[PDB]
RNA sequence: UACCCGCAGAAGAAGCACCGGCUAACUCCGUGCCAGCAGCCGCGGUAAUACGGAGGGUGCAAGCGUUAAUCGGAAUUACUGGGCGUAAAGCGCACGCAGGCGGUUUGUUAAGUCAGAUGUGAAAUCCCCGGGCUCAACCUGGGAACUGCAUCUGAUACUGG
RNA sequence: UUAGCUAGUAGGUGGGGUAACGGCUCACCUAGGCGACGAUCCCUAGCUGGUCUGAGAGGAUGACCAGCCACACUGGAACU
C-alpha cells in the first residue's frame, strides 16, 4: 500500500527541501474543454539529491515543517 | 457513553419511535450512530408493529452499549414473541 | 375522412390612392390521420373566401410522411426562415404536447404520441412550414436500410 | 359617479407654451397651466395667446385648468 | 493551419458528396484509415484505398442511391477545441440508432453499437446518418 | 366548499344533461335546456380553443361535484399513475364514494348520495365512511346502514336507478340496500361524449 | 462564442434592475404625506390625476398615486404605500393603498370595492 | 381526548375578483379627454361591453384579490442551446511573449480517456411498491436513487509525456 | 476602475514546548516562500444534506428537520 505522487522540479533552492509540480488534466465543469491544473508542493529532500527540473516520485507523510507534509521518495529522471 | 434508545418521529398523538445506538449526549432525534429497530405503540397489531435487529444490538452491548428501560423491556418483549 | 384544421387568419393591408385596401389571409392543413400532411395558405376580400382557398391549396401540395406506429421514427430538427423546430418521438399515452401551429400539423399527419417545441419565430406559417419539412425529410428505418444495402437487425 | 367640485371660472390666455399648453390667467385670481380640450382640439379651433377662455377646474388640484369654452 | 484531418476528411466526404462526386481523395493516416473503415462496414461508402508508401494518398468510392447522398449528415463531435469522452452507459446513439456513432476505443475504432457490446466507451469520432 | 346555486344553470352552460336532478322529469320541461343562462344566453360562443378546454373540465367537474382545487389534484394523480393520464382521471372520479353511492343507486343524485354519506348513513365494509371523496377498492362492499334503511329516499333512488343503464362494475343487491364494486371501470364503461385529452391538455400548458 | 473564451470568461446573466426599489423588497411600506396635488398626464391623455409625495420609514421619498373617485389626504397624512406604476405618469412607481391607516376607503364603491378599502355595505 | 350512542330543528355557517383583445364571461343607465381605468396594447369630447352604478354572466370558494419575491416561458449569457456585411457586435493595421491548437511513421510511457473490483457517498427528503390514522394532508416498512469521490488492477485506439 | 505580496517571512540545525506532528517558540544558519492556474488588497458571506423552479442542462436558494462550524453585551485573558 504505497500511495504516491509524480511530478518534476521547479525550485531546488532550499536547505533540504524542494518544490515539486504535480500537473494534470481536467475536464472543465461547465464548458468541457479539458484543461492543465498545477499543484505544487513543498517535498522534503534530505541530502539534496534532486536537481531542478528532475522528474520525481514523491510521498504523503508527516508534517516536516509549516508547509511541508511530503517527502523524497525517489529520482525517475534528470538533467533533461 | 454509547447508548441503544428511542428517538421520537412520528406524528403528533401518532408517536413512532426509532430505535437507535448514539452517544447519550447528543439529542433525542439528533446525531446517531447506528439505526437498529423501530417501535410503533400505536400499531394495530393485526400486522408488526415492533422490530429489532437483535443481532447488532448485542454487538454493541458487548462493546458496552447501555440500553434503555423501554429498549430494555421491548428486546424481553420480543424475545418472547419468538 | 380527411382531417382539416384552421390554424390562423390574418388581416393585411394594401394602400392606394383611395385609402387602405384590406384583405384576409388563412393558413390551414389537412391531413389523411394515417401520414399524409399538406398546408395551404389563400388570400381574399373577405374571411369565407380565404379559409376555402387556402383548403383547396391544402388537398394537393400534400406530402407523405413515414409514420412509425402513429409516433415518429427519430427526434427531427426543422428550419423556415425564423422558425427552428425541433420534434421527438414520446412513448405511448403521452398524446401531443406541441404549441397550437405545430399540433394543428401532428393531428392531421396521424403523429399521436411526440414532444415538440417552436424556436425564434414563432410566426405561424413558417413554423408549420418548418415541421412539415421535418417529417418528410425524416427517414425510415427500411430506408436506411436500403440506402446502406443491409437488411440487418436493423430491419 | 363623477362628483361635481367642477368649475367653470374664466381668464385669458397668457402664454402659448407647446402642445396645446397655456398660461391662461383666470380673470379671478392667478393663473393656470390650462391644457387644450380634447373637445376643442378635435374640433380644431386654434387658440391666439391673450383671449377670453373658460376653464374646469377640479379642486383636487386649482394649480390646472382644462379650457373649455372656445373664445 | 491543417489542425484537423479528421474534420478535413468528414467535410471532403461531406461535400464531394453534396457535389455528386464519384470519389474523394485525402492524405492518409490510420485513423483516417479506421474511420473509413467503420463507415465502408456499415455501408456508407463503396470502398476505399491508399496509394503510395512514403505520401500515402487515401481514396474513398462514394456512394449514391435514388440518385441521392447515401450519406445524409456527416458531422464531427470530439475535436482539438474539445475533445468528448463517453463511457459504455453514456454512448450517444443517432437517429435512435439508425445512424451511427464513430467510437475510439482502448480496442480500436468501431460504431456506438460494437462499443455498447463490448462494454467500452472512448472518444466520440463523429456522428454519420 | 360545495356548489348550491341553481343547478340546471349548470346543464345549460355545458350544453348538455349533466344528471343534477333526479331524472324523473324530462328535463326540457324544467329549463329551457338548449339556452345558456342569462340575458344572454340566445348568443352564440364563438369559442376560442382554450374555451373548450375549460368547458370540458367544468362539465366533468360540475358532473362528478368537485371543486377546481381538488379536481387539479386529480388531475397530479392521474399523471403521476400509470398508464394513459386521461383515462386515469376517470378511474379517479369514478371511485369516489359519493359517487359509488350514486351509481349503486341508493342516492337520486350525487348531490343526495354525498348526503347520505356525510350524514353517517354509508358503511364500507361495515364501517362507517362520511367522507365524500374516500377512494373505494375493488371487492369492497358499500351498504345503507340499518337505521338509514328505512329511509323512503333511498327506495325511490333504487327505483330510479333500476331505470338508468346498470353498471357492470358494481353488484347491488337491491333488498339489502348493500352492494359491491366489483372492479374499477374501464374506460369503455363510462361515456363517450367525455373529452378526458381536452382536460389533459388543459392541464399540461 | 469559443469555448476556450468562455472558459476565460463565463456566460454571466444580466442583474434584472427593479421597478419598485423605494419598497426594498417588502409588500407594502409606510410615509408620511410630504406633499398632496394634481398632475397632468401624457399623450394622449389628459386628467388631474391626484398624487402624492411621501415620506417612507426607509428614507426614501417618492411619489405614489392616490387611486379611485374621491380622496382625504393632506400633509402629514400617514399612508401605506404598495408597488404599482402609474402610466400615463412618468416618474410615479407605486400606488397608496386606500383604506389603510389615514387613508380612507372610496366613497359609495359597490364593484371591486377590496381594491378601494370599502366595506361591504350592510343590505 | 380519539371514537360510539341519544336530543332539537334547515335549523347557527358565503364571500372575493373578473366579464375590450391577450382571457372564461354583455347589456342598459350615468358621465363626456371630466371623474376615472390601466399587467401589456390601450380606454374616456353624446350608442363607452374598457370609467362609475345596475341586471346578467365567468372564474375561484373559507377564501378571493392586490403588492412583494425566486425560477419558468426567455434559444433574452445560447455547455446542452445564439450571434457580429446592411439589425447590437471584427480592435484602423501589423509583429509577437504567455496561452490555446497542431501534419505523418515507429517504439515507449499510461497522466487524460476507457473497463472492472473494493470502500465510501449519514439519516431525513425526492421517487417506486406496500402498511397505519373513517379519507386526504400526515405518519411509517422495504427498495431504488444519491448520476460523486477515492484506492487497486487492467485495456492503449485517441489526447499528453 | 486591486499586480505584485512576504522578516517567523520559506527552509535547515539545536534547545524549549504540546496530549501529539509542526516556525508552535527561541537562537544560529541558508535566502528563500507565494503570485496572472489570480497572490496581495477591496466588497460580500456561516458551509452541507437539501429547498424552489426547470423535460433536462441549468437558474435561484440555505426558515422549519438533520450534520459540521462559529458566537454568548463589546475587546482581552487565563483558572478549574
Amino acid at each position: 500500500k504505497i500511495r504516491t505522487l509524480q511530478g518534476r522540479v521547479v525550485s531546488d533552492k532550499m536547505e533540504k527541501s524542494i518544490v515539486v509540480a504535480i500537473e494534470r488534466f481536467v475536464k472543465h465543469p461547465i464548458y468541457g474543454k479539458f484543461i492543465k491544473r498545477t499543484t505544487k508542493l513543498h517535498v522534503h529532500d534530505e541530502n539534496n539529491e534532486c536537481g531542478i527540473g528532475d522528474v520525481v516520485e514523491i510521498r504523503e507523510c508527516r508534517p516536516l515543517s509549516k508547509t511541508k507534509s511530503w517527502t523524497l521518495v525517489r529520482v525517475v529522471e534528470k538533467a533533461v | 457513553m454509547v447508548t441503544i434508545r428511542l428517538a421520537r418521529h412520528g406524528a403528533k398523538k401518532r408517536p413512532f419511535y426509532q430505535v437507535v445506538v448514539a452517544d447519550s449526549r447528543n439529542a433525542r432525534n439528533g446525531r446517531f450512530i447506528e439505526r437498529v429497530g423501530f417501535f410503533n405503540p400505536i400499531a394495530s397489531e393485526k400486522e408488526e408493529g415492533t422490530r429489532l435487529d437483535l443481532d447488532r444490538i448485542a454487538h454493541w452491548v458487548g462493546q458496552g452499549a447501555t440500553i434503555s428501560d423501554r429498549v430494555a423491556a421491548l428486546i424481553k418483549e420480543v424475545n418472547k414473541a419468538a | 375522412e380527411l382531417q382539416e384544421k384552421l390554424i390562423a387568419v390574418n388581416r393585411v393591408s394594401k394602400t392606394v390612392k383611395g385609402g387602405r385596401i384590406f384583405s384576409f389571409t388563412a393558413l390551414t392543413v389537412v391531413g389523411d390521420g394515417n401520414g399524409r400532411v399538406g398546408f395551404g395558405y389563400g388570400k381574399a376580400r373577405e374571411v369565407p373566401a380565404a379559409i376555402q382557398k387556402a383548403m383547396e391549396k391544402a388537398r394537393r401540395n400534400m406530402i407523405n410522411v413515414a409514420l412509425n406506429n402513429g409516433t415518429l421514427q427519430h427526434p427531427v430538427k426543422g428550419v423556415h426562415t425564423g422558425s427552428r423546430v425541433f420534434m421527438q418521438p414520446a412513448s405511448e399515452g403521452t398524446g401531443i404536447i406541441a404549441g397550437g401551429a405545430m399540433r394543428a400539423v401532428l393531428e392531421v399527419a396521424g403523429v399521436h404520441n411526440v414532444l415538440a417545441k417552436a424556436y425564434g419565430s414563432t410566426n405561424p406559417i413558417n413554423v408549420v412550414r418548418a415541421t412539415i419539412d421535418g417529417l418528410e425529410n425524416m427517414n425510415s428505418p427500411e430506408m436506411v436500410a436500403a440506402k446502406r444495402g443491409k437488411s440487418v437487425e436493423e430491419i | 359617479a363623477k362628483e361635481k367640485d367642477t368649475i367653470r371660472t374664466e381668464g385669458v390666455v397668457t402664454e402659448a407654451l407647446p402642445n396645446a399648453t397655456f398660461r391662461v390667467k383666470l380673470d379671478s385670481g392667478p393663473e393656470i397651466l390650462a391644457y387644450i380640450s380634447g373637445k376643442m382640439r378635435m374640433h380644431y379651433i386654434r387658440i391666439l395667446p391673450g383671449d377670453r377662455v373658460v376653464v374646469e377646474i377640479t379642486p383636487y388640484d386649482p394649480t390646472r385648468g382644462r379650457i373649455v369654452y372656445r373664445k | 493551419s491543417m489542425q484537423d484531418p479528421i474534420a478535413d476528411m468528414l467535410t471532403r466526404i461531406r461535400n464531394g458528396q453534396a457535389a455528386n462526386k464519384a470519389a474523394v481523395t485525402m492524405p492518409s493516416s490510420k485513423l483516417k484509415v479506421a474511420i473509413a473503415n467503420v463507415l465502408k462496414e456499415e455501408g456508407f461508402i463503396e470502398d476505399f484505398k491508399v496509394e503510395g508508401d512514403t505520401k500515402p494518398e487515401l481514396e474513398l468510392t462514394l456512394k449514391y442511391f435514388q440518385g441521392k447522398a447515401v450519406v445524409e449528415s456527416i458531422q464531427r463531435v470530439s475535436r482539438p477545441g474539445l475533445r468528448i469522452y463517453k463511457r459504455k452507459d453514456e454512448l450517444p446513439k443517432v437517429m435512435a440508432g439508425l445512424g451511427i456513432a464513430v467510437v475510439s476505443t482502448s480496442k480500436g475504432v468501431m460504431t456506438d453499437r460494437a462499443a455498447r457490446q463490448a462494454g467500452l466507451g472512448g472518444e466520440i469520432i463523429c456522428y454519420v446518418a | 366548499a360545495r356548489y348550491l346555486g341553481p343547478k340546471l344553470k349548470l346543464s345549460r352552460r355545458e350544453g348538455t344533461d349533466l344528471f343534477l336532478k333526479s331524472g324523473v322529469r324530462a328535463i326540457d320541461t324544467k329549463c329551457k335546456i338548449e339556452q345558456a343562462p342569462g340575458q344572454h344566453g340566445a348568443r352564440k360562443p364563438r369559442l376560442s380553443d382554450y374555451g373548450v378546454q375549460l368547458r370540458e373540465k367544468q362539465k366533468v367537474r360540475r358532473i362528478y361535484g368537485v371543486l377546481e382545487r381538488q379536481f387539479r389534484n386529480y388531475y397530479k394523480e392521474a399523471a403521476r399513475l400509470k398508464g394513459n393520464t386521461g383515462e386515469n382521471l376517470l378511474a379517479l372520479l369514478e371511485g369516489r364514494l359519493d359517487n359509488v353511492v350514486y351509481r349503486m343507486g341508493f342516492g337520486a343524485t350525487r348531490a343526495e348520495a354525498r348526503q347520505l354519506v356525510s350524514h353517517k348513513a354509508i358503511m364500507v365494509n361495515g364501517r362507517v365512511v362520511n367522507i365524500a371523496s374516500y377512494q373505494v377498492s375493488p371487492n369492497d362492499v358499500v351498504s345503507i346502514r340499518e337505521k338509514a334503511k328505512k329511509q323512503s329516499r333511498v327506495k325511490a333512488a333504487l327505483e330510479l336507478a333500476e331505470q338508468r343503464e346498470k353498471p357492470t362494475w358494481l353488484e347491488v343487491d337491491a333488498g339489502k340496500m348493500e352492494g359491491t364494486f366489483k372492479r374499477k371501470p374501464e374506460r369503455s364503461d363510462l361515456s363517450a361524449d367525455i373529452n378526458e385529452h381536452l382536460i389533459v391538455e388543459l392541464y399540461s400548458k | 462564442a469559443t469555448v476556450n473564451q468562455l472558459v476565460r470568461k463565463p456566460r454571466a446573466r444580466k442583474v434584472a434592475k427593479s421597478n419598485v426599489p423605494a419598497l426594498e423588497a417588502c409588500p407594502q411600506k409606510r410615509g408620511v404625506c410630504t406633499r398632496v396635488y394634481t398632475t397632468t398626464p401624457k399623450k394622449p391623455n389628459s386628467a388631474l390625476r391626484k398624487v402624492c409625495r411621501v415620506r417612507l420609514t426607509n428614507g426614501f421619498e417618492v411619489t405614489s398615486y392616490i387611486g379611485g373617485e374621491g380622496h382625504n389626504l393632506q400633509e402629514h397624512s400617514v399612508i401605506l404605500i404598495r408597488g404599482g406604476r402609474v402610466k400615463d405618469l412618468p416618474g410615479v412607481r407605486y400606488h397608496t393603498v386606500r383604506g389603510a391607516l389615514d387613508c380612507s376607503g372610496v366613497k359609495d364603491r359597490k364593484q371591486a370595492r377590496s381594491k378601494y378599502g370599502v366595506k361591504r355595505p350592510k343590505a
